[PDB]
DNA sequence: TGGTGGTGGTGGTGGTGGTGGTGGTGG
């Protein structure tokens, strides 16, 4: 009716006015609201995500068992982020990382920055005092197990501290969660693996620090080791499956598999012709891979190092393949 | 701590007043006043020691609390409600109790609990089969003899006028609340 | 603490010390009329009622009973756990269970002796 | 020309950590 059209519009200005320009808007005119995604290292990784990479200004969280690999996972992800000129940190709760081999992975690091904070209070207070000033694009926090509360570092061990830094996490996803948005800035929580003691039925693993970060976070990946492989008798790497438990950008619980070369990072050319064989851009002529007509190689190492040497197909294959999917 | 709590006990007599936070951090051997103020905040939550305003209001035990019901034979509804408390020793039962329940129903007759009566459990969740237990499922305790194998367990009656309760663990949720150690009986 | 009573031998009250077990510090309000003491028993004659063996019955002691009523009494000087039915100058004690039968004593030949009321039940046996 | 005299409390926050090996059989 036409009383209703106005008496919507002085509240609309009466809010507009009280709180800021912007207070409130149709939802599908808000371009704040839309989703942006960067590229998280591994291609595979991108095609199981939807969106096409990880979102920004949202949360993140990354957890699995022992030498799985999720600091490289997060170090490459870093890595392309400065090769488009966005700035990074680092807190390394963990005190556990090697400068050189961050060097090796492909980061700069001489403009990374480092905290190593001396109680899980600080590391937060730095993460909301860096959301703040809306110059760093990415910030990543090494483990949760160790964001130890004050009280506890003052005590003595054997002292009941019943429950202290899940209320502690609580607070700062309730305080962070603004700020992150409002700076559009990505903030990846690593996190370990417990066991719940007198279970009845079901999978009895968990992950620590409560239940806060299972709802305040937009995407959870859980990260595996499955095999070796093999130069020859010696291990060079290892076989790496990562799934999507959490997803609120596009469909969940998807797969994705790649490997770690211990020293390099990913192989992303090893990806491309697993992804170009099952989109029958590439022939596999029973153990002989083949391309275009032409026979490549005995095995998969082979095709990837014959791929490397021609960037040719590589660049033919990789500008095909990120089409379909 | 008791220690702690011992400190102030002999301090103020000694001295008249109760020490401060620094004297009791110093003597705790640490750089901290939060050292004392957790030990003197513990103890206040213990009921030992009053706080007000930041400062002890005093120095200034009413035994196992009764907390809620329990059911012989069908499940019955859980929900804890401290209605009352009674003066009897933890150290009577062989297990130390913790807390004490009320039992209605007539499915325990043979080894001697009955309607209305008090029930000490101890709590935890670590038993075996053929044990006395207290049983979660679905929101509703019962107390029976257990009996687990597979996916299934089995809650088995002490009286001939009753039939065991099964419940699949692919579709109910179970946890177990605790072990009977005894009972008190007033009616 | 209350005293407990064991074992009771002939020819001595039930709270003599040799019959004393220890103390157990079981506030006496608790019960209706305030508890003066435990005893031990072997609760096999009393089991429809929920008295087991190995059991403790709380009495408080008074030589004044009523009919229908559940009492600690001695008959040959021997302690028993028995209900109480009178027929005037015949009483008789009666069992709570299935295979037990009554005990109609004559007190001419042996007199029945009271010495305290049931007031509640306590037990720590095994499960 | 000269001042009197104090009312009444409000609301809870958060989960931890797995432990241990049995027993040979047949010409
Ligand atoms: N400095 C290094 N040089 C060579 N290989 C390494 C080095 N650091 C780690 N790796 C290997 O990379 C694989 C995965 O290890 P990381 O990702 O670095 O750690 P993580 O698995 O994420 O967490 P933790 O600390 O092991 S529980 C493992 O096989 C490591 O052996
Ligand atoms: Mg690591």
């Amino acid at each position: 009716d036409e009383n209703k059209q106005k008496a919507l519009a002085a509240a609309l200005g009466q809010i507009e006015k009280q709180f800021g320009k912007g207070s409130i808007m149709r939802l599908g005119e808000d371009r704040s609201m839309d989703v942006e995604t960067i590229s998280t290292g591994s291609l595979s990784l991108d095609i199981a995500l939807g969106a096409g990479g990880l979102p920004m200004g949202r949360i993140v969280e990354i957890y699995g068992p022992e030498s799985s690999g999720k600091t490289t996972l997060t170090l490459q992800v870093i890595a392309a982020a400065q090769r488009e000129g966005k700035t990074c940190a680092f807190i390394d709760a963990e005190h556990a990382l090697d400068p050189i081999y961050a060097r090796k992975l492909g980061v700069d690091i001489d403009n990374l920055l480092c905290s190593q904070p001396d109680t899980g209070e600080q590391a937060l207070e730095i993460c909301d005092a860096l959301a703040r000033s809306g110059a760093v694009d990415v910030i990543v926090v090494d483990s949760v197990a160790a964001l130890t509360p004050k009280a506890e570092i003052e005590g003595e061990i054997g002292d009941s501290h019943m429950g202290l830094a899940a209320r502690m996490m609580s607070q700062a996803m309730r305080k962070l969660a603004g700020n992150l948005k409002q700076s559009n800035t990505l903030l990846i929580f690593i996190n370990q693996i417990r066991m719940k003691i007198g279970v009845m039925f079901g999978n009895p693993e968990t992950t620590t620090g409560g239940n806060a970060l299972k709802f305040y976070a937009s995407v959870r990946l859980d990260i595996r080791r499955i095999g070796a492989v093999k130069e020859g008798e010696n291990v060079v790497g290892s076989e790496t499956r990562v799934k999507v438990v959490k997803n609120k950008i596009a469909a969940p619980f998807k797969q994705a598999e790649f490997q770690i070369l211990y020293g390099e990072g990913i192989n992303f050319y090893g990806e491309l012709v697993d992804l170009g064989v099952k989109e029958k851009l590439i022939e596999k002529a029973g153990a002989w891979y083949s391309y275009k007509g032409e026979k490549i190689g005995q095995g998969k190492a082979n095709a990837t190092a014959w791929l490397k040497d021609n960037p040719e197909t590589a660049k033919e294959i990789e500008k095909k393949v990120r089409e379909l999917l | 701590q008791q220690e702690v709590f011992d400190l102030i006990r002999d301090h103020i007599s000694q001295t008249g007043m109760p020490p401060t936070r620094a004297e009791i951090a110093q003597r705790l051997g640490f750089r901290s006043p939060n050292a004392a103020e957790e030990h003197l905040k513990a103890l206040a939550r213990k009921g030992v020691i009053e706080i007000v305003s930041g400062a002890s209001r005093g120095i200034r035990e009413e035994g196992l609390p009764l907390v809620g019901r329990v059911a012989a034979g069908e499940p019955l509804l859980a929900q804890q409600h401290i209605e009352g408390h009674y003066q009897v020793d933890p150290s009577l039962f062989k297990p130390n109790a913790d807390f004490l329940l009320r039992v209605s129903g007539m499915s325990m007759k043979d080894i001697g609990i009955m309607d209305g009566d008090l029930l000490a459990v101890h709590k935890t969740q670590d038993v075996r089969n053929g044990q006395v237990v207290v049983a979660r499922i679905d929101d509703e305790v019962t107390v029976a003899r257990l009996k687990k194998q597979g996916n299934k367990v089995e809650l088995l009656p002490e009286n001939s006028e009753f039939k065991p309760i099964v419940v699949d663990l692919r579709q109910q949720s179970f946890t177990i609340e605790g072990l009977a150690v005894g009972v008190i009986r007033n009616g």
